[PDB]
């Protein structure tokens, strides 16, 4: 009974994934302190603000 | 204008 | 200032640049259906075409050591 | 017109913080007996006030193997 | 967001 | 025996290292058409070519990941 589906409203992203051959997500959930991962794909639909609060602050500019 | 360069995400799996 | 940003009211196509000079995130925009591309504020563009920063964000990633 | 750089003719006091995102380095410099901070291209500040820059460099040195 | 954050001269104790 | 140091009269050219070993911090100089390079200490390095000390500061500056 786990991962996006147990209906908590998600609080952030603390790191991400491709080694599953799917992009994921370490989400942290409201009022929840067990943490597992999301599939990206699924996080955009559903929390795209969260998604883009995470990718937002990792911008930067290479050469 | 100068800004108009590379733009990447810094993304790492160090977590796990 | 007369005819800027999002007020021109075309929809989004995709973003191809972005800037922090000015002190706050921009992304330049491109827009469907014109070919001069204005600037938007990011907090805007984060509101108004989510998937379009989430997928400008997607192409751009990179792995750290 | 309002141009506040390092055109801004007061003093430098010291460097409060550096960044480079832009395709070039820049310190944000601290001005005496004012509150306002701007960033200046570095290379400006090397050659106007090597020892602030200086100054700025040797705090935060660290060591690597 | 490196501005607002720290930075440090990374300097080597062996060579350059 | 004091025959060497700055006192060797040649112009720098660049900072090849720097250590806190022997208490205080010093610069290792390379002399410009010349390939033998000795220590020279910071104090006297940041007054006498601050732009030799602020390339060699400048090319390490770093926020991390
Ligand atoms: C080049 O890509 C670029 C990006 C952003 C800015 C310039 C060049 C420039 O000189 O103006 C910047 C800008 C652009 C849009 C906007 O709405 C505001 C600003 O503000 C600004 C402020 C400073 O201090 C430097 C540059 C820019
Ligand atoms: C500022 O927006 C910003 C963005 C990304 C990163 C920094 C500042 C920074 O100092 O660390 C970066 C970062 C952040 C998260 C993460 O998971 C990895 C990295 O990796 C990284 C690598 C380099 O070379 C520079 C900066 C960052």
């Amino acid at each position: 009974a786990r991962g996006f589906e147990r209906g908590l409203e998600p609080e952030k992203i603390i790191g991400a994934t491709d080694s599953s051959g799917d992009l994921m997500f370490l989400m942290k959930w409201k009022d929840s302190d067990e943490a597992d991962l999301v599939l990206a794909k699924e996080a955009n639909v559903k929390c795209p603000q969260i998604v883009i609060a995470f990718y937002e602050e990792r911008l930067t500019w290479h050469a | 204008r100068q800004l108009s360069r590379k733009a990447s995400v810094k993304v790492s799996k160090t977590w796990s």
